[PDB]
């Protein structure tokens, strides 16, 4: 809350959209919540709060049948079909302009930390996306709650992202309310006895599957109280907002 | 013992950006435009091969153009390239394995792929079909807040270039471990008044059209991808059929239909396990085999 | 009636999946049963090779045995027999293999985790039958397989219309005004 | 045997500008103003073929139309055209068919086929049916920074000049293997004062109007392909039939309905196959070959 770190009109290219099987558009929120762990491990803070933006984003192609890429021979199965129609492995892509607004703690220095950071975002990537033109990060100060809505007149315009709850289940609830779906996270199903293959020899190995979850994207200034836009890490690998369910 | 290993995976090391498209004059390069695309109709008869009957029925059909407009004779094609270092370091898979072909490499010279990067990206083999008709060819290339200008021409008959040598040099020192350089690739073109303009195409599922166009916020660009092939197109490492193609493992493109580095003994993974269970080989393919690694990927199966 | 089907599919190759990874590569063979999905209303899937199966005389297809009256559950509570249930379920044998699967790191407190996300069936057949009387067009469409899908799932065969995918795109920020 | 390759792409060699249109007078051509497209309705019976029955109802519409203003009566239809020479190479495959299929040819005399192009851009063929009931007609065509101006009658039935003679030996040079040759052209027209022109029309899906028109930013215009039908029309080539049509495999006219160079012993795949393999060609065959090849399209397959 002491310190704000802002960066706007970050441009990314060639986004993969494919997020699962059957979600397709907008990155889920699990992607954001590896790279801050993986900025945590990296640069050595820990990072409570994560906020995001959208001001651009356009899929490649039509209303359907968006954007199809055309993969190449490369497996070591070849050598006399491989002169002809590559297997297509249909797989679209997509381009964005977003924002990020990061909290961060540190006394040692003030501008070391926008130093790594900055150097940091410079060799990344955003779901398989490139990093092409970002603005300076610039730095806010915030003290307790009441002042708090001086950051929301620091770093406008945008849109925000707000749980609105579901009722019993989802798959009618998304075509009557006519929201959009998103991933809050991960459930746990079997372990995965096998370590042959993994990356690594220790982590443990389970198989899990995506848990869907409600939000909605609006004005910052319909939104009342502000604490429905923070993310929470909860129990059973899930992700909670701090003021509940929404109300007027 | 020492089985090939299935899963294995390398990053990007080159990073193109998307390309983008402006209309600019001559002589009054302050003010520029973007490009639109539009959409026309066509009218035209069936050019079926083994159809004579067919020949007497008409064709309406609607599809995308692009062109300069009507007072306007200069083309301006900017983007961005990153290379990055950390070579030789997996991304997915691979502990132990990648130090092993590690202790065979690093007697190949990087030097050389700098200079056909530089120099693919300086005399203009990432405009494909832009150049056909063009007098006059140059670009301007900002690096480290350094900046060079460049006339080059005469992709045929490589010769040896000092004036490019300190790109290339420094860049070759990047790839060899060290963090990120980035290009700003501004090419200039004089192709004419009112021509036509070639962005790159994308295919979709029978639709209303059957051209579409790559558009970005209505303005005509170009897919990473095709740039991406045509920095990577250095392969002059066999004994004949110059004019070289791109790099890849059973490297032979489809667009043509060609069947190059068959399974005739030059491969990728042929070679590095008769390496290692036998001589070496010449310097030619240490050569080939990393610079198809530096780009980045997965392999295995 | 009631067994020519069964052995049918016992004789030839068929086997019984919920969640696999062919919708992402089409060279993987992993598959495995999850005891959690048994229930009345939940969606399975199979697989037999060259995807033949077998025509009625009369005339029947596959997707109506699933859902007229649901017989196999009415002989599952015990009204005929028993030995049906663990002779159809013996046919049932899981394989595991993870090579050419996506790999997640995933933080937890303190800790890591790996996790290979994976599609379900259900969903897609809920939401495709469910939007499809509603008369709803804001969906992509796609097909599998392409030069020769047939081979490859019976969806891209024989219902036409096409799946549904949810158009997750987020308005723009209109320039040149305040808002 | 030499069977014909799966794809064979050529790409075209005469590329036109996109054509524009303003109104002049008739002797201050200095200044010009452009030509709006607009948009106004119509009413009328509806009169068909043995159809007595519903001719009780009056049909309305809405059309799009064009005109000069009322104080001027000159029309200016302006473009430039791009003679690209290097040919006898496929852009799409072809290592051995073309080349030998190129061997064959160049024997031919390239100045006859660009006579007959310069004569068609001179006569003003390639200007549509806006040319009915003119009174006095004239071409200024630049080339090198050298003017020529035209008053040429015969569009038809191909005469003998001095003033196309320079021009036509330049396009043969430029055409027998060589880079690229530009022209701009000023057509100057005289309907009258307040006479209409005739652009291009579109033919979309069911909307409002019902006879579209061509505009670039609301500018009536033409195609740069009905220039181009309009300039390749030199096929006097067969048994009959003067007053020529276009070059195209399977010579035909959907206007007229009627399909020459069918499958009677002549045609372009028939004569490419002869060429290729077999015994030479005559004159006029030869010449016919070679400037189908100048138009660009796909063949085998």
């Amino acid at each position: 809350m002491r310190k704000f770190i802002i960066v706007k009109n970050v441009k990314v290219d060639g986004i993969n959209a494919k997020s699962s099987d059957i979600t397709v558009g907008m990155p889920p929120a699990t992607t954001f919540c590896g790279l801050g762990e993986t900025m945590s491990i990296k640069t050595g803070i820990v990072v409570k709060a994560v906020s995001y933006g959208s001001v651009k984003f356009e899929v490649r192609g039509s209303r359907f049948n968006t954007s199809v890429t055309k993969f190449a021979w490369q497996d070591r199965g070849n050598g006399g079909k491989a002169n002809n129609n590559s297997p297509i492995q249909p797989k679209p892509l997509a381009d964005g302009v977003f924002t990020l607004c990061f909290e961060v703690e540190w006394e040692d220095c003030a501008e070391v930390l926008v130093d790594k950071v900055t150097n940091f975002i410079n060799t990344a990537r955003i779901a398989g996306g490139t990093i092409a033109s970002f603005n300076k990060p610039f730095v806010k100060v915030a003290k307790d709650a009441e002042e708090l809505a001086s950051v929301k007149n620091a770093m406008m315009p945008c849109y925000v992202v707000v749980d609105c709850g579901v009722e019993v289940n989802i798959f009618e609830d998304a075509v009557n309310r006519k929201l959009q779906p998103m991933v809050n996270g991960y459930k746990k199903l079997e372990k995965i006895v096998d370590n042959k293959h993994m990356r690594d020899k220790f982590t443990p190995a389970y198989l899990a599957t995506p848990t869907y979850t409600m939000i909605g994207y609006k004005m910052v200034s319909n939104v009342d109280n502000f604490d429905q836009a923070l993310w929470q890490y909860g129990e059973n690998t899930k992700v909670k907002t701090i003021g509940g369910i929404y109300n007027d | 013992k020492l089985k090939a290993p299935a899963v294995l995976a390398y990053s990007r090391k080159i990073n193109p950006t998307n390309a983008l498209m402006f209309a600019v004059n001559w002589s009054d390069r302050d003010n520029t435009t973007a490009v639109m695309v539009g959409t026309k109709t066509v009218a035209g008869t069936q050019s079926v091969r083994g159809n004579p009957n067919d020949a007497d029925k008409g064709n309406i059909q609607t599809v995308n153009f692009a062109n300069l407009p009507h007072n306007k004779n200069t083309l301006l094609v900017k983007y961005n390239v990153k290379f990055v270092g950390d070579v030789f370091k997996a991304e997915l898979g691979g502990g132990e394995y990648s130090n092993t072909l590690q202790t065979a490499l690093e007697n190949t010279d990087f030097g050389t792929l700098a200079y056909r990067y530089v120099y693919n990206i300086a005399a203009g083999r990432t405009l494909w079909r832009n150049r056909v008709g063009a007098e006059s060819i140059e670009t301007v290339i900002t690096v480290n807040d350094q900046t060079f200008t460049f006339s080059d021409l005469l992709v045929n008959e490589f010769d040896e270039d000092v004036d490019v040598a300190e790109i290339a040099d420094m860049v070759a020192g990047v790839l060899s471990g060290e963090g990120f350089v980035t290009l700003k690739v501004e090419h200039y073109m004089l192709l004419g008044e009112g021509s036509e303009v070639f962005p790159s195409q994308e295919f979709v599922e029978n639709s209303k059209l059957s051209k579409q166009l790559f558009d970005l916020n209505g303005q005509a660009a170009m897919h990473d991808q095709k740039i991406g092939n045509a920095i990577r197109t250095i392969d002059t490492w066999y004994e004949d059929a110059t004019t070289p193609i791109a790099v890849e493992p059973y490297g032979s493109v489809v667009r043509n239909g060609v069947a190059y580095r068959a399974g005739n003994k030059t491969d990728l993974f042929t070679l590095m396990d008769g390496a290692v269970n036998g001589k070496s080989l010449t310097e030619e393919d240490q050569m080939f085999v990393t610079a198809n690694l530096i780009r980045g990927g997965v392999f295995g199966g | 009636m009631i067994k020519e089907m069964i052995e049918d599919f016992i004789s030839k190759g068929g086997l019984i999946f919920t969640h696999s990874g062919r919708y992402t590569n089409t060279n993987n063979s992993c598959f495995i049963f999850n005891k959690n999905d048994i229930g009345v209303d939940t969606k399975v899937d199979m697989y037999t090779p060259k995807s033949a199966g077998i025509k009625n005389e009369e005339g029947e297809n596959l997707w109506q045995v699933l859902n007229k009256a649901n017989m196999f559950y009415r002989i599952y509570s015990g009204e005929l027999g028993e030995e049906l249930q663990y002779l159809l379920k013996s046919c049932c044998t899981a394989k595991e293999d993870v090579t050419t699967l996506p790999q997640i790191y995933f933080k937890n407190g303190e800790g890591y985790d790996i996790l290979v996300p994976i599609g379900n069936a259900h969903n897609l057949i809920s939401g495709t039958e469910y939007l499809w009387e509603h008369k709803y067009y804001n969906t992509f469409t796609q097909k599998l397989g392409g030069s020769n899908p047939q081979n490859c799932t019976h969806a891209c065969n024989k219902m036409r219309g096409g799946f549904k995918q949810f158009n997750c795109t987020p308005p723009q920020v209109e320039d040149n005004y305040n808002a």
